[PDB]
């Protein structure tokens, strides 16, 4: 009956551990050195460099062609640092739509 | 737009007019009904569009909106498992009896990848189909459509009678 | 929770290894394709 | 508003223009098709 | 029985496919890179005992077998083009396929 009453906490649920810190570093530059790697493979080593760069009229293409590839990236990489779906969705609308033709008026310009 | 990949568009204008007032479709899609089935048959059929129209020319980019349609219709339903045990079941009766081609592989194997990695994003689903028994069927044809891949790599380039004991 | 007010991926110490692997696909993707498309074959 | 009877022949005249066009359709198409 | 000639018959074909075509070069490094990285999360999976996340890994593996998978899907297709296909839209349709699956896996890695 009435009286005083035993209390009660709530013992909570225990968070699994993350990792050691330096571990994590290490496999960060194994996999830097794997991508640095692959680049010191392609320019110069295994001598798959750059033959051709079309530097006539249809070089502006090209680098519309690069805004585009390089932009979809910029905007992925805006959206997984905050920035919201709609904005995001927005900004692949307003680079989708005058990029599109000027990265088809590039692949109708090399035909190989 | 499926019949017309099956046959002459002749028939798909049999085939929408047989669906669009057949008795068996109306009853779970009468005018007051939000349940929720209303806009799963609208995804089934888009997604198997894009899918036999993604079969029979090989293009990566139906395969992608293959798999769109294929996320959309995970977000909507939940008997989106049948698709992942109907596509699956099509690839594996390509694969035994004998009608693998490049465009089965660049098919089905970027339907897997992107319908795959997108549909895990829905919160209901989360990591179920990496470790679910129905989603299975999905992993074992991604499996050995690589096995089949390579094997047909070398069936043709080392001649016949060493071919033979090799399947 | 909702689904912003988690750890973050950045601020957890395990995650480093695949936000690392993924700007590695990422970057060599980029060089893949300008080096695909500026080499003559 | 309308009725349910006019309904009812407006849904039954929907589906005997639906069909009547499909058959025209599919008898053009199968009589001048290579 | 030994298969003696299977590795170095198939090593002469495609060892001679590689250089022959410089693009063929690309995508089968870039493929070979892709299946270091995916062994390299694999050993970080197994030389710690957790996968804390499983988002991340998830993330991070998808993205190599995926981008290993629209690689090999280009690479069937320049080497022996599709009918209704040109080789100009062989590589079109991998861009978008490959902006697709970066984005899922940068909504994947949260
Ligand atoms: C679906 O719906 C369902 C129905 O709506 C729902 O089911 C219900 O779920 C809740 C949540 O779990 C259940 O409540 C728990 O029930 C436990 C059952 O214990 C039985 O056996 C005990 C003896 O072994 C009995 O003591 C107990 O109660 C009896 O006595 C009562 C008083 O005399 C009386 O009122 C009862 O009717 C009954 O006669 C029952 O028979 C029960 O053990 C548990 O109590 C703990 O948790 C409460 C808070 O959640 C505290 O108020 C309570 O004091 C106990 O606290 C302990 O645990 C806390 C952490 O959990 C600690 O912080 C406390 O300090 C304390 O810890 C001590 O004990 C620990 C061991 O237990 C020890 O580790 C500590 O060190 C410390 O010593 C709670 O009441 C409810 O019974 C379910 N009902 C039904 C019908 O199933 C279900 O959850 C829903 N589904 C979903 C997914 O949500
Ligand atoms: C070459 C061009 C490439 C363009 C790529 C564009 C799209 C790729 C295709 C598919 C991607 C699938 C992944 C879904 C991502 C959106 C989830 C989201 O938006 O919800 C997220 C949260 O997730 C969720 O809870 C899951 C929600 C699932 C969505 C269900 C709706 C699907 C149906 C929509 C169709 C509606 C009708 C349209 C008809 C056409 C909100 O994010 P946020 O606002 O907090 O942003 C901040 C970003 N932080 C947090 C990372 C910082
Ligand atoms: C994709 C194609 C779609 C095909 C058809 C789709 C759906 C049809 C299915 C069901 C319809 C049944 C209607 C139920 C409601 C009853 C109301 C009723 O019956 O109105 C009737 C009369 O109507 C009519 O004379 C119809 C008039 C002509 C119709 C024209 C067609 C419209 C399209 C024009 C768009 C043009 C723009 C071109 C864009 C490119 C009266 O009713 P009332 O007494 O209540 O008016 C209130 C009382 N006053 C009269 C005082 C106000």
């Amino acid at each position: 009956k009435f009286g005083i009453k035993p209390e009660i906490h709530h013992i909570f649920h225990a968070e699994p551990k993350r990792v050691a810190k330096p571990i994590a570093v290490i496999f960060v530059l194994i996999i830097f050195i794997t991508i640095l790697s692959l680049i010191v493979t392609w320019l110069n080593s295994c001598a798959a460099a750059f033959n051709n760069i079309p530097t006539g009229v249809t070089a502006v293409y090209f680098l519309g062609f690069i805004a585009t590839i390089v932009g979809f990236e910029v905007i992925f990489a805006r959206y997984y640092l905050g920035t919201s779906i709609f904005e995001t969705l927005f900004s692949s609308l307003y680079l989708g739509a005058p990029g599109l033709l000027t990265s088809t008026k590039f692949l109708r310009s090399f035909g190989q | 737009e499926f019949t017309k990949e099956i046959k002459d568009a002749s028939a798909g204008l049999l085939a929408a007019g047989f669906i669009a007032i057949v008795p068996g479709y109306i009853s779970r899609s009468v005018a007051g009904s939000y349940d929720n089935e209303a806009i799963a048959i609208t995804l089934l059929m888009v997604t198997f569009m894009f899918w036999i129209k993604a079969q029979k020319t090989g293009s990566i980019m139906h395969a992608t909106c293959a798999a769109l349609f294929y996320f959309y219709m995970v977000s909507a339903w939940g008997g989106y498992v049948f698709i992942t045990n109907l596509i699956p079941l099509h690839v594996f009766l390509l694969i035994l009896m004998g009608r693998y081609s490049s465009k089965l592989y660049s098919a089905y194997t970027t339907w897997y990848a992107i319908g795959t990695v997108a549909s895990m994003q829905i919160p209901f689903v989360g990591f179920l189909p990496i470790r679910s028994n129905d989603h299975m069927a999905a992993l074992g044809v991604f499996g050995l459509i690589q096995i089949v891949a390579f094997g047909d790599f070398v069936k043709g380039q080392i001649s016949t009678a060493k071919f033979k004991v090799i399947m | 929770l909702a689904n912003d007010e988690y750890p973050r991926s950045w601020e957890i110490s395990n995650s480093w290894v695949y936000i690392s692997a993924i700007c590695g696909v990422i970057v060599a993707w980029i060089f893949f394709v300008v080096s695909f498309v500026t080499t003559s074959s | 508003m309308i009725s349910d009877e006019q309904l009812n022949s407006l849904a039954i005249t929907f589906g005997i223009v639906m069909m009547t066009l499909i058959v025209i359709y599919h008898a053009v198409d199968s009589t001048m098709s290579p | 029985t030994d298969f003696q000639e299977t590795f170095k018959t198939s090593k002469r074909a495609y060892f001679a496919q590689i250089e022959k075509y410089p693009k063929l070069k690309l995508i089968d490094t870039f493929c070979f890179f892709l299946v270091l990285l995916g062994v390299i999360q694999c050993t970080f999976i197994i030389l710690i005992r957790d996968n804390f996340p499983f988002n991340a890994f998830l993330a991070g593996f998808i993205i190599c077998v995926g981008q290993f998978v629209l690689l090999m899907s280009l690479r069937l297709q320049l080497c022996n083009s599709f009918p209704g296909i040109s080789k100009n839209r062989a590589f079109a349709e991998f861009i978008v396929a490959s902006l697709i699956l970066h984005f899922v896996c940068l909504h994947f890695i949260n």
